């Protein structure tokens, strides 16, 4: 057994033992390295009342590299791209071994609340949300029933 | 708390570093091969692993808790050695 095996067992014994509340993640089947995540959409967000699906993928280093996440549920959001690429510092430069799949998935709720049009990866989204909040809102709530509801 | 934020386990060989951050001699050694010069948990620069936390080794003589697993009651300080020696640990991996 790796450290990285050991590492992501203990993340999984903690997540049953104090559940997250906006936030299911377990292994596809007897792959401990790859993981399905459910997380709800924020409140007082458009995206609220929608179930986004995301893939996770434990690199052989964990934790001393990022798991590579992406959402499988489409998204309109300026960070979050339609192959479901999400441009996030932590996982990528900003990366640190004392993170948690559940820190990570607490940043992405959190980018859902508070996008970052600055650093974008869907420059047309990135536009309308710093000009026009209201259309961004407009359009992600309809992307949210149509998809994550 | 006890634990050594980068294996999530109990500290063994603990290291406090220049940012007064506690890790595993083995798990702070490891994380700057891969980010070398770089605090793993607070990103801070490190000139190196840092110096024996005896302070920290000392009260976790002291200190007790039962296996994750087994559920035997350990010395923190043993508890390292425990989790290699315990067949429930040994069986999951
Ligand atoms: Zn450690
Ligand atoms: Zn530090
Ligand atoms: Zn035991």
């Amino acid at each position: 057994g790796s450290m990285a095996l050991k590492r992501i067992h203990k993340e999984l014994n903690d997540l049953a033992r104090d559940p997250p509340a906006q936030s299911r993640a377990g292994p596809v089947g007897d792959d401990m390295f790859h993981w399905q995540a459910t997380i709800m959409g924020p409140n007082d967000s458009p995206y609220q009342g929608g179930v986004f699906f995301l893939t996770i993928h434990f690199p052989t280093d964990y934790p001393f590299k990022p798991p590579k996440v992406a959402f499988t549920t489409r998204i309109y959001h300026p960070n979050i791209n339609s192959n479901g690429s999400i441009k996030l510092d932590i996982l990528r430069s900003q990366w640190s071994p004392a993170l948690t799949i559940s820190k990570v998935l607490l940043s992405i709720s959190s980018l859902l609340s508070d996008p970052n049009p600055d650093d974008p990866l869907v420059p047309e989204i990135a536009r309308i949300y710093k000009t026009d909040r209201e259309k961004y809102n407009r359009i992600a709530r309809e992307w949210t029933q149509k998809y994550a509801m | 708390s006890f634990d050594c934020a980068v294996c999530l386990e109990v500290l063994h060989q603990p290291v406090r570093t220049r940012c007064g951050h506690v890790f595993c001699r083995s798990c702070i050694a490891t994380s700057l091969k891969n980010n070398k010069w770089t605090c793993p948990y607070c990103r801070a620069y490190l000139p190196s692993e840092g110096v024996p936390a005896t302070d920290v080794a000392k009260r976790m003589k002291s200190e007790y808790k039962n296996c994750a697993e087994c559920d035997t009651l350990v010395c923190l300080s043993e508890m390292r050695a425990h989790i290699r020696t315990c067949q429930k640990y040994i069986d999951k991996y």
